[PDB]
């Protein structure tokens, strides 16, 4: 069996049935990974996610080395890819892992097909998410669960996620070892930032390491006992830690199973006798809820012919979305946000919330479609279902939630960090301003500004917005938009909420 | 306590202390036997309700396209602001969703549109999306 | 048949289809076709002013506004325009009002769906345009009018024309009304049951004016405060004697406050007893604000605040549990309450409460109550199930 196995997500080498998969069999085995290199000049995706892609490859590339096979990396499309190299490799089984989201699951449809009338035989697993998201939703009388308390009351009620599979060894590498074809296999090489286009000068250390064993390092350092031992937000947290494990499991190349009964392993050995609470397992679970949510519903990451989605009437403004795309609000928090989102790839989740109301209800009252899309480009963690997820979510565009919670741009700034060491970090042009003026510098007396070499108005833009008398206009458009919804006549906002399937 | 009777025979009674919403009919002894085109399907109906989309109905309109039909045709003859308010609630339900062409087939409607009369009509009513 | 049904028949059906259910409807035969443009299909419709420049939405096709116009102008009684961004989309409505001379409206609305584009006219287009309904409906019985440049000389056209009918007034952020201004409405128009507008414009004379012997009971009364300016503006004050006038008058009045205010901007509010019915802290209130809140507010229904800051504020929702007994439904974010005083605000109220929405980060933990146990202890007291609203952490 000339087996080629087809790596696009699941980045690794542990829990990788898929691969497994390719190997029971013997004769031949070639992982690939397809790339469009010129679909990579295209702006869909910044250096950050493309140098995360490749760091990933190159860890995987030399994995396989430990396993005397190589990466193959072929360019161009699946489609008019996958039959030239069946042929050319007389190929018999394809394997990958399968993909829920919508536009993938149609691209594998199509892929299986192909590859029926040609002979090859498909196998696929899904090691992706922690569920067969296709249970849970049967379960749900084959809808999913629009609401993450009742996402819980029904994972609570089920059976636990298989445990992680083992690797393959060595053992069965060799058993279906192929021929590389020496200073060619470099013809199916790991391409460099350079040679997809980019710019790669001054570049310095990545701050999120690419690949499995940067993620298995993370996973184990995260779990360190009594680090652990903490669950009253930080600050230290903004920045991005060492342990953080959400690009890996966005990638793959973190198993999220694995993820899953280390963490249950952990807390059994502290809290002992006991069964922990789903809360533990929040960061899993929120993902789960946003994928199980998002298969099949191909319009998941746009407002209209989105049948979850409430339609709003944003404004299309490429002005205003620029400003807070580039960090040129007049907000040390929003934009000192933006700022670390464009420099390292990574925010931590509660400043996702400042930026990602700053721009929909909140003050700009830009689509979260826009939202979506500037993130897509520059956050490492951030795939088409959790990403949109979380931007319907924030924006009150779906799941049912309440929106009178403000995210004010200085307030809850300050609050989360009164030091300014976080702005002070992004934003260096106000290094001088002490904390007490440093959320809100337009508030500073000049003879403050000048000793801190920091004009408002030159060195550092002024606010785009008067906060409160958007939020008085926004807060009034929610209202209209959830009343007309609910058809609730009536002077509370707590009640024109509906809390599940619309009325 | 009274008593009617229909076109087609000679059968039924009924009160109008109970029947309190005998309107379109609140007419004849306002000044037996007197009742023309209808019949019986039509009595506890409007007996059920007339003491207060509600259903039964869903249950009690689930007869076949005639008879809702003649329902209706018999719903006005006595006003029923409940009961062809709601033989109409019904036809609606069927309509809301068709196209002209298919409205057409489930109500056995005949196409009596020239061309220019029905191409004039296709065209104003696009007019009627965003 | 049902090609020629009845058509008053017809009518009934077609009450009961949205606008493009009609059209195709209508479609079906000769018969039905002379039903959809009949005036009871037509006492009422919504304006979709906008355009792809500046809005993702659909806007209502410029044939169906001249035929809305040409064969429904005396048809229509009820009238809203959603208006988008762009100056063309407030040109666009008022190129429609000023055609309205056949028009009797009861209710005209106003519509701001994003940036205020009416504010980007010139003043007395826009003036001279809604005026044309001023002076042409009689019967005018509500009117929403929000981010409007509507001006003091306008509102005395629409006094002098419908102060026999006006009972909806709703005129919140119209920077060219004085409270010299509003005056004459309140004063001539005996009829007005509900009203909303910026603190700015509210006045002891206003409130004095509704509580007036000629006037009707008030139904409603919205009042935005809002820091429109510098980092800490100090707002006026009413009397004591005007608050207390003004329950007396109306004494089932619902009477909604949002604040968008700062640090304490608050000194001038919460000092003595109000009617207030309805309150929504849209930026922040202090620990001592909230104290005053519940010393102050015996009618309080729904009281829902978007953040504090540092203090657990146990006893501030003890307090308003205890002296406001009419409170059904609370909403907090952004601060803090220990989950023991949460729990002895909930056994208070508790049955009551038809609406409690927290977010999770609110509650503090202690010796007696962790996180995993509230939501089953107030849980019971609500005799709902019941948990804090989370965020999703990606």
């Amino acid at each position: 069996a000339s087996s080629v196995h087809w790596f696009r997500k699941g980045l690794r080498l542990h829990d990788n049935p898929a691969l497994l998969a390719a190997v029971r069999g013997a004769r031949c085995v070639r992982c690939v990974y397809i790339l469009d290199p010129w679909f990579a000049a295209s702006s869909s995706v910044g250096i950050n996610r493309w140098r995360f892609l490749l760091q990933s490859l190159e860890d995987l590339d030399t994995s396989l080395r430990k396993l005397n096979s190589r990466l193959f990396v072929v360019r161009g499309q699946p489609a008019d890819v996958f039959p030239r190299l069946f042929k050319e490799w007389g190929v018999t089984r394809l394997t990958f892992e399968y993909d829920s989201e919508p536009f993938g699951k149609e691209r594998d449809a199509a892929i299986m097909k192909m590859a029926k009338e040609a002979g090859v035989e498909v196998v696929t697993e899904n090691s992706h998410t922690l569920y067969d998201l296709d249970r849970i939703i049967e379960l749900n009388g084959q809808k999913p669960p629009l609401t993450y308390k009742r996402f819980q009351a029904l994972i609570s009620r089920m059976e636990l996620p298989k445990k992680p599979a083992v690797a393959v060894s060595s053992q069965q590498m060799e058993s279906c070892r192929a021929e590389i074809q020496e200073n060619h296999d470099d013809t199916y090489g790991v391409p460099s930032l350079e040679e997809l286009g980019f710019p790669t000068e001054g570049l310095g250390p990545a701050v999120w390491q690419g690949g499995e064993t940067e993620a298995l390092a993370r996973l184990d350092k995260h779990l360190e006992r009594k680090a652990w031992v903490a669950n009253r937000m930080n600050a230290n947290s903004l920045l991005a830690s060492p342990t953080g494990l959400s690009p890996y499991l966005r990638f793959g190349c973190l198993s999220c199973r694995l993820f899953y009964y280390r963490l249950w392993d952990l807390y059994k050995k502290v809290k002992r006798n006991s069964t922990p609470p789903l809360s533990l397992f929040g960061q899993l679970l929120w993902r789960e809820f946003f994928y199980t949510a998002a298969t099949n519903n191909p319009r998941f990451d746009r407002m209209e012919g989105n049948p979850i989605c409430i339609q709003i009437p944003w404004d299309r403004n490429p002005e205003a979305l620029a400003k807070w795309a580039e960090g040129k609000t007049g907000f040390p928090w929003i934009d000192a946000i933006m700022t670390q989102l464009r420099q390292e790839g990574w925010i931590h989740h509660l400043a996702r919330h400042a930026v990602a109301c700053f721009l929909t209800r909140g003050d700009l009252w830009v689509s979260w479609e826009s939202g979506v899309r500037v993130f897509d480009e520059l956050l490492l963690d951030a795939d088409f279902s959790v990403n949109a997820g979380s931007w319907m979510w924030l924006s009150c565009s779906a799941f049912f939630q309440q929106f009178f919670h403000c995210y004010c741009p200085v307030g809850f700034g300050r609050r989360t960090d009164p030091s300014g060491d976080y702005i002070r970090r992004y934003l260096p042009k106000l290094k001088g301003f002490p904390s007490r003026y440093i959320y809100e510098p337009w508030n500073a007396p000049e003879s403050v500004q000048k000793a801190a070499k920091c004009i408002i108005g030159v060195d550092y833009p002024r606010p785009i917005v008067n906060h409160a008398e958007t939020s008085r206009l926004n807060i009034e458009r929610m209202k209209q938009i959830y009343q007309q919804l609910s058809r609730y006549r009536g002077l509370c906002l707590l009640a024109s909420v509906p809390s599940c399937v619309e009325d | 306590s009274i008593k009617l009777q229909s076109s087609d025979g000679e059968i039924f009674e009924v009160d109008v202390e109970i029947a309190k919403q005998s309107v379109t009919i609140k007419t004849m002894l306002e000044d037996p036997v007197p009742l023309p085109n209808v019949n019986a399907a039509i009595l506890k109906k409007v007996i059920q309700w007339c003491t207060h989309i509600p259903v039964w109905d869903q249950e009690f309109l689930k007869v076949d396209q005639g008879t809702l039909f003649e329902l209706i045709l018999a719903a006005n003859y006595l006003d029923i602001k409940g009961l062809l308010d709601v033989t109409c609630k019904t036809v609606a339900n069927m309509i809301k969703g068709k196209t002209p062409e298919e409205i057409r087939k489930t109500f056995n409607i005949k196409n009596d549109f020239t061309e220019e009369e029905e191409a004039q009509v296709r065209k104003e009513n696009q007019w009627c999306e965003e | 048949d049902w090609g020629n049904l009845l058509q008053d028949i017809i009518l009934q059906v077609f009450k009961y289809l949205p606008l493009l259910d009609r059209a195709h409807a209508s479609q079906v035969c000769r018969n039905w076709n002379q039903v959809f443009h009949m005036p009871d299909l037509w006492r009422c419709f919504e304006f979709e002013l906008n355009q792809p420049a500046t809005s993702y939405l659909k806007a209502t096709h410029p044939e169906l506004i001249k035929q809305i116009i040409k064969r429904h102008s005396n048809h229509l009684q009820y009238v809203s325009f959603k208006v988008d961004s762009s100056k063309e989309s407030a040109e666009a409505a008022c190129d429609i009002l000023s055609q309205l001379v056949n028009c009797s409206l009861k209710t005209l609305g106003l519509i701001s769906t994003a940036r205020p584009s009416f504010m980007d006219l010139p003043k007395s287009h826009f003036i001279s345009a809604l005026t044309v309904v001023f002076v042409n409906s009689k019967s005018l019985s509500s009117l929403k009018i929000d981010d409007t440049p509507v001006d003091d000389p306008s509102l005395k056209v629409l006094v002098a024309n419908n102060s026999d009918t006006l009972k909806l007034l709703k005129m919140s952020s119209c920077p060219h009304v004085s409270p010299a201004g509003i005056l004459c409405v309140a004063d001539q128009c005996h009829g007005l049951r509900e009203l909303a507008l910026n603190y700015h414009l509210l006045s002891d004379e206003l409130l004095l004016a509704l509580s007036s012997e000629k006037h009707v009971r008030l139904e409603h009364l919205r009042i935005d405060v809002v820091s429109e300016n510098p980092g800490q503006t100090h707002f006026h004050t009413i009397q004591k004697s005007s608050w207390d006038a003004f329950i007396r008058h109306s004494p089932k009045v619902n009477l909604v406050m949002y604040f968008f205010l700062y640090e304490e901007e608050f000194d001038p509010f919460f000092r003595y007893e109000i009617p207030a019915t309805h309150l929504y802290f849209g930026r922040s209130v202090s620990k001592d604000v909230l104290g005053r809140v519940g010393m102050t507010c015996p009618r309080l229904v729904e009281l829902v605040v978007c953040a504090n800051g540092l203090r657990p504020l146990d006893e501030e929702l003890i307090r308003i549990a205890e002296r406001c007994k009419n409170l059904s439904a609370i909403g907090l974010g952004e601060c803090e309450v220990s989950c023991s005083a949460f729990v002895e605000f909930v056994k208070m109220c508790g049955g009551r409460l038809s609406q409690l929405s927290i977010m999770e980060e609110v509650l503090i933990p202690d010796q007696k109550y962790s996180l995993e146990q509230i939501h089953w202890e107030v849980s019971k007291h609500l005799g709902r199930v019941w948990f804090p609203d989370m965020m999703p952490t990606w």
